[PDB]
């Protein structure tokens, strides 16, 4: 009696929920026809006899990826009616997505909404996935949350957004749209997860030692970074924690939700059975700055608050002792105002593994979302990004053709002033 | 594993309408003709 | 007993009667040669509401067939279940009346219907107890809209208390297949109004739009539209001729739907409706079928449900099913639609269970409401009529026949008072 | 879904045409008969991009061919792959333009240019979903630049919102091959860039000394040439055509390569390009893609963009490779070139990944580029035009036809101020 529905729109989001849906259907022994041949209930439905439906929405303006989609072996998987696809792409222009096209498009998929969330009857909240850097995603994602606010309320609504690199781009304009769409969900969402493409190149270098990754591979273990987030609903563990259980642990100030997070342990079969993978090893792993799923250093600023889940076999005295290490050390400090700042979850269940993937079977794992001050170095430099190509009042054409006001790029530049500045007056010790 | 590049090797390898009264049998929606008269939903 | 006696007039009753009856005897297992070969005891015990018998065990429809041309009956013989038709039964002209009201009204329909009402005598005269009639007819023909209005009034004027049945095609603005269509159809609700106990409108327009949409079938034709409207005429009276919780005949329909002797035009709809590639996904229950039932794109007209409130609303359910569920899910569907139902009667929907499903469904349900939205199309149809009327253009085609223009103006402000009357009672507050 | 239609205008235009459409063929598998005999599904999914669909499946493009003389279209019917084209959209004069501007845009082209119009409009209003137009026209002729740039004034003025594209052929100085070049060139440019959403250079002494430095053949002719621009022009709407990582419409690129609405002249180049000889020595890694992409000769204009600064950079790549190498080498390619590139737009190039290589090839490159360096090209042409006009010569021609010196002065200012205002963005510093 337990759900959640989860959101994906624009390519990245896409992608990132095929991974994500070959994981799930694997974790729970489902085929891909959709056919078995009672944990199922938080991600899907029953049909009253065969098959199972996901509770999942695909959103996109540029139809090429859900054809895709529906002619894979998927084909059979989803209902052929949740899969909305426009005609005309945004072509990386956020104002096109949220003034444009996407008001056309966003009717049905609020429909869609409607018709999933009247079946279930415990609703957790939702999940929304969207590539920041681009028209559609980050138009789409800010009209979604902004009607979602409106309709449901205090409902809480997760957000797992993919900024751009420090300094590896794909795009030449994608600073404009990053900025827009994070003042459009810093007052929508409750929880924002950064997933920048280079820190996870760098652990996959590191860890996995592939050279020459694809994104196949980040969304993999984003899609286990979900799963291990998501397990706690589905399966029974000595520590529960629910999805509505972070607000009050994670999150100081209203403003303040922005966090980065980090998963342990990441190896290869080909020399993980070599070493004993003990929780003290893989909580350590865990910290190390070099393992962030975002390119930010945390020895830049101090913690707020960590909330870290385990699974597998680990027992909670081992995981208490653990702690204290980390409490030891001195390369790591906590905020002055917060004397503890650590929420431990427990589960039984081991990570499960896809075939022809990279992650080897292991017994052990864990996953720590952690929010801590050295956040604010991105918006920074995508800030000091903006302002070169704003001061000349470059590619505004583009934007000020499509509906949108000479004005709304200053108040999304004061809003993350106001932003960073919130961020400093917070770490300050009193 | 002993020194393995064949994972790297393996990423190399890589590169009128009438259905109304006509349901599919797959569906939950076809009740069969001969069946077609319980008429009891207290005993079913 | 309690049975009813089938009449249809001009060539678009002939062919809704060519479907209809090809469905009833289908759901009596009665094969196109007139015998019985169905499975079920029920399939015979009520038989005589519809079919006679006759020596040699087979049985013959009380319908009766009327047109001022013969071809149309001269093609409906050929096909299939076309020889169940007693020969006796078929009346038709040698002239026509070239979609001209007056001449199949005034000229060459009064001479002819003698012949017709002489069968119609025979037919009531003799059967066990009298429920009623029903007539299907074409507001945008002629011979059609004249001769069916006429025959209504000579009928009504020999059983005033028996009970009337018309399903009437109104002509669409949006398909026009006919240029005085304005002026037979404004002729013929002046008419249809003052002796019709129940009347059915049904539009082209809103049956291709389904077609279109909701079963997503390629190429409609007009085997699609009959077999609806059939459906939805055959769903009326299924609990007449089958047992069930709480059996309803169109009398009880009659009293609990019209609530002033005027106001007496419903527009109807049928559920389930479902693409071939979607019968598999999705589940019967309940709720499905309530939320499809309500869903504004599924009623048979054009007018949109939601620009006016509801009088009061109708429900047939079939199928065996709890009553309980049944109720409480009228109840939500009244609760969650408040601004939608007119405030000064409390209680507006009825509702009704038969135990026997339609052949190959497992549950089905026929809505019968109504609603002060459909006044827009009398709007609409009154606005052409004045606009071509102004002119006097194509008017001596009827002046040639004994008929005035003061038949017209008092038609028009007849039907112009009725389309006020009928919001009058829109904006009355309690 | 989101197609564009073929219009191509001259001798030139329709020779680039007649190997364009082979080109196309052969990537899809159509026999010159128009019957489709590929190997792969993906070869149908998006045909509809550029062909229609006939009676019979075969298919025919929705090319459009115009000139001012039979010769070239009665020529190319002839030649391979000619009977696709649709006999009813060939429409020439009886006359001629004689390479005079004035005759080929004002007195006949005006009169002739309606019949065109009309199978245009035809084409446009018809399609599924309009993406744009591609247009192919030689600058250097007097029918062509004429009628051509006067038909993309008619095309803007009704399609304001739709996006129009343009591969130009300038006339260069070291290749003449006609002496009124300069005149019908600068006329044809103060027009094209007041419509143009996009232009696309291209120079035949380029080309020539691309043949001989790089694919080191002995005797080049106008069909390798002809070859060259064909692939450069396929590679740049492939991703629209098959799936990849990462899609790209023409109004993506549109967006992020042009900062300013009247800086969009780009010049292109296409990668690998080996001998016959070295094909088997070299490797195709990304690596060698790319510093062969970059490379000064490589560039389909003789302007050196080593003389100025990249305002942008795109690049498509074609083939299944991973994407952090693509990401890195970008990366690299723009580390150690600081130099060339502005400072105060950060980040300013672009990659596209898509999964279907050309056929007979593993990897393959286009790459488009917004650079400083185009200026020198409008300044040797206004220096041949202001050599030429300063003594009158061959001015009663133009002059003979309504036209006057007034119309000459004004192109040479604006074509002078867009030139200054060019290079004005060079010298800017944050
Ligand atoms: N992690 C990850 N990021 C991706 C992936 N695909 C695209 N991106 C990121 O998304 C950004 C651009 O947005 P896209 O998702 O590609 O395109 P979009 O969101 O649909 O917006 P449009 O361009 O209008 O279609 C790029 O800068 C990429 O970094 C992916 O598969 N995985
Ligand atoms: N549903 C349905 N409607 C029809 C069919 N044939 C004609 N119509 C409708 O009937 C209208 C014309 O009526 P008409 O044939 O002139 O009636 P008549 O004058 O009595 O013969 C057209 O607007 C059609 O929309 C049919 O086979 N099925
Ligand atoms: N690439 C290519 N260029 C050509 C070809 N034929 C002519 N040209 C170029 O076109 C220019 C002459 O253009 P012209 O034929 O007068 O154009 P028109 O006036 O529209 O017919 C010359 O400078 C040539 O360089 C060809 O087959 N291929
Ligand atoms: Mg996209």
């Amino acid at each position: 009696m337990r759900e959640v529905i989860s959101i994906h729109v624009g390519q990245g989001g896409i992608q990132v929920g095929n991974a994500c849906w070959e994981l799930f259907c694997l974790e729970h022994g489902i085929q891909p026809d959709g056919q078995m041949p009672d944990a199922f209930n938080t991600f899907f439905s029953e049909t009253g006899a065969g098959k199972h439906v996901p509770r999942a929405v695909f959103l996109d303006l540029e139809p090429t990826v859900i054809d895709e989609v529906r002619t894979g072996t998927y084909r059979q998987l989803f209902h052929p009616e949740q899969l909305i696809s426009g005609k005309e792409d945004a072509a990386n222009n956020f104002a096109r997505g949220h003034y444009t096209i996407g008001k056309e498009i966003v009717d049905l998929c609020l429909d869609r909404i409607r018709k999933l969330a009247d079946n279930c009857t415990g609703l957790q909240g939702f999940l929304v996935f969207n590539s920041v850097g681009g028209g559609t995603g980050s138009g789409l994602g800010s009209l979604l949350l902004e009607r979602l606010s409106v309709d449901y309320g205090k409902k809480s609504k997760l957000g797992f957004t993919i900024y751009p690199s420090p300094q590896v781009s794909t795009a030449v304009v994608e600073p404009y749209n990053s900025i827009l769409s994070t003042h459009s969900l810093l007052e929508h969402t409750d929880v924002a997860v950064m997933l920048d493409n280079e820190a996870i190149y760098d652990i996959c270098r590191r860890n996995l030692d592939i050279e020459r990754p694809t994104y196949t591979n980040l969304n993999r273990l984003i899609a286990q970074v979900i799963s291990s987030l998501t397990a706690s609903l589905r399966f029974d563990g000595a520590l529960n924690v629910d999805i509505t259980e972070f607000q009050t642990n994670l999150v100081p100030y209203p403003r303040i939700h922005f966090m980065l997070s980090s998963y342990a342990p990441i190896i290869s079969a080909e020399k993980a059975y070599h070493e004993q993978l003990s929780v003290a090893e893989i909580t350590n792993s865990a910290f190390e700055p070099a393992n962030m799923m975002a390119k930010c250093d945390p020895r830049h600023g101090k913690y707020m608050a960590c909330s870290m889940m385990y699974r597998g076999d680990v027992v909670p005295k081992d995981v208490n002792a653990s702690i204290a290490t980390i409490k030891t050390k001195r390369t790591i400090q906590f905020v002055d105002w917060c004397p503890t700042g650590f929420k431990v979850g427990i589960n039984y269940q081991p990570p499960t593994v896809v075939p022809g993937g990279d992650l080897a079977k292991v017994m052990r794992a864990v996953c720590m979302i952690s929010n801590s001050t050295a956040i604010a170095e991105v918006f920074s430099r995508l800030d000091h990004k903006f302002d070169l190509m704003y001061a000349k009042r470059a590619f505004v054409h583009w934007y000020v053709g499509e509906g949108m006001e000479e004005g709304e790029f200053s108040e999304a530049r004061e809003d993350l002033a106001a932003l960073e500045k919130d961020y400093e007056e917070v770490g300050i010790e009193t | 594993m002993k020194d393995k590049e064949s994972i790297e090797k393996t990423r190399i390898n890589q590169r009128v309408k009438q259905l109304l009264h006509n349901p599919d049998p797959k569906s939950t929606l076809f009740i069969p003709e001969n069946q077609r008269f319980d008429k009891d939903f207290s005993v079913f | 007993m309690r049975e009813i006696v089938h009449i249809q007039g001009g060539q678009c009753g002939n062919q809704i009667g060519a479907k209809f009856w090809e469905v009833i005897s289908d759901e009596h297992g009665i094969d196109p040669t007139g015998t019985y070969h169905g499975d079920s005891d029920l399939q015979l015990e009520r038989i005589n509401v519809y079919y006679n018998e006759a020596t040699g065990g087979r049985y013959v429809p009380r319908a009766i067939l009327m047109d001022l041309e013969p071809g149309t009956m001269d093609s409906v013989r050929a096909g299939p279940f076309g020889q169940l038709f007693r020969p006796d039964n078929f009346v038709f002209g040698q002239t026509g009346a070239g979609n001209n009201w007056a001449k199949g009204h005034y000229t060459e329909g009064a001479e002819l219907i003698d012949s017709v009402l002489d069968v119609v005598r025979k037919e009531a005269e003799g059967c066990d107890c009298l429920q009623g009639f029903q007539i299907t007819h074409s507001l945008g023909g002629g011979t059609g809209s004249g001769m069916g209005t006429l025959l209504i009034s000579k009928v009504r004027e020999e059983y005033p208390d028996r009970i009337m049945e018309t399903f009437s095609v109104v002509p669409s603005p949006k398909v026009s297949d006919t240029v005085v269509e304005p002026y037979n159809a404004t002729l013929s609700v002046h008419q249809l109004v003052e002796n019709a106990d129940e009347c059915m409108v049904i539009d082209n327009e809103a049956l291709y739009d389904i077609c279109f949409r909701t079963l997503k079938l390629t190429t409609p034709t007009y085997g699609d539209l009959n077999h609806l409207v059939s459906a939805a005429m055959s769903g009326v009276t299924c609990c007449l001729r089958f047992p069930g919780q709480l059996n309803s005949d169109l009398r009880k329909l009659a009293v609990n739907l019209i609530p002033f002797p005027r106001l007496h035009f419903f527009m109807i709809g049928f559920a389930p409706l479902t693409s071939r590639g979607s019968q598999q996904y999705r589940a019967l229950t309940v709720p499905e079928l309530t939320q499809q039932m309500f869903d504004a794109k599924n009623m048979m007209c054009a007018a949109d449900p939601r620009h006016g409130r509801y009088l009061t609303a109708s429900a047939l359910f079939r199928g065996r099913m709890s009553t309980k569920e049944v109720d409480e899910q009228m109840l939500n569907v009244q609760n969650k639609n408040s601004s939608y139902f007119v405030e000064w009667i409390p209680n507006n929907i009825k509702s009704s269970i038969c135990d026997i499903p339609p052949k190959g469904l497992k549950m089905a349900v026929t809505f019968v409401g109504n609603s002060t939205a459909i006044q827009e199309m009398f709007k609409r149809v009154a606005e052409q009529f004045t606009a071509m009327f102004r002119r006097k253009a194509f008017l001596h085609w009827y002046t040639g026949e004994g008929m005035d223009e003061m038949e017209f103006t008092e038609a028009e402000s007849n039907m112009n008072d009725l389309v006020s009357e009928y919001q009058q009672y829109q904006d009355a507050t309690a």
